[PDB]
């Protein structure tokens, strides 16, 4: 499977899961009453389930939010996955406490080498995952796509393969030193030689994000 | 029928789970699979009945 391990119970209460009947997307929250996730798991119709381990049992520090506005990036590609992000607003504040909290957005775009932190529940999605990857360096990432790497790309994972992120994940966040650097967008296939996990770089995205929650 | 009914199904590049249907050639029937969000292909549908319509023979 993914390569990971299960996360300790929630070590990472920044984590949210996208549901619409079932979980198809992760996510991260930001601030009490946003979060982005990418533009590739839109649905009309979303609730944002916080403070989750296991999603298929009831734990008892989960907060079920619906959403109330969804905002892709203007300029997202599906067919090249370019600009990959979008931001959910919800119905209302969520409370923060020790198992939902907020995770801060980058201050500036960490160098390939810093190692990062992977989570989601694609595995039957149970418990939430945990991956320890660094960010590797620009020229990896474009050989192992060739012309299909955009610079508000990054990639991150072993060049060996092994571990990785894999649908479930997607939407979800690659923390660095305390910072959301990426979201969990695309790959070919999952934990293949040669073929590391795509991540859209949010270090780009900044003031687009601050812009848009200020005018919304 | 269409050729495309008898493509396996695709899931695609995206790390979605989003649960699709696909013509099963080989069962002669609908079947569910893991779709990833993007760049799907045509053996890829909303619904059991759109899945037959197109694909039943
Ligand atoms: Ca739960």
């Amino acid at each position: 499977d993914k390569g990971g391990y299960t996360c300790q119970e929630n070590s990472v209460p920044y984590q949210v899961s996208l549901n619409s009947g079932y979980h198809f997307c992760g996510g991260s929250l930001i601030n009490d009453q946003w979060v982005v996730s990418a533009a590739h798991c839109y649905k009309s119709r979303i609730q944002v389930r916080l403070g989750e381990h296991n999603i298929n049992v009831l734990e008892g520090n989960e907060q079920f939010v619906n959403a109330a506005k969804i905002i892709k990036h203007p300029n997202f590609d599906r067919k090249t996955l370019n600009n990959d992000i979008m931001l959910i607003k919800l119905s209302s504040p969520v409370k923060l406490n020790a198992r939902v909290a907020t995770v801060a957005l980058p201050s500036s775009c960490a160098p390939a080498g810093t190692q990062c932190l992977i989570s989601g529940w694609g595995n039957e999605p149970d418990l939430l995952k945990c991956l320890d990857a660094p960010l590797l360096p620009q020229a990896d990432c474009e050989a192992s796509y060739p012309g299909k790497i955009t610079d508000n790309m990054v990639c991150v994972g072993f060049l060996e393969g092994g571990k990785d992120s894999c649908q479930g994940d997607s939407g979800g966040p690659v923390v660095c030193n305390g910072e959301l650097q990426g979201i969990v967008s695309w790959g070919y296939g999952c934990a293949l030689p040669d073929n590391p996990g795509v991540y859209t770089k949010v270090c780009n995205y900044v003031d687009w994000i601050q812009d848009t929650i200020a005018a919304n | 029928r269409p050729d495309f009914c008898l493509e396996p199904p695709y899931t695609g590049p995206c790390k979605a789970r989003i649960i699709r249907y696909f013509y099963n050639a080989k069962a002669g029937l609908c079947q569910t699979f893991v779709y990833g969000g993007c760049r799907a292909k045509r053996n890829n549908f909303k619904s059991a009945e759109d899945c037959m319509r197109t694909c039943g023979g």
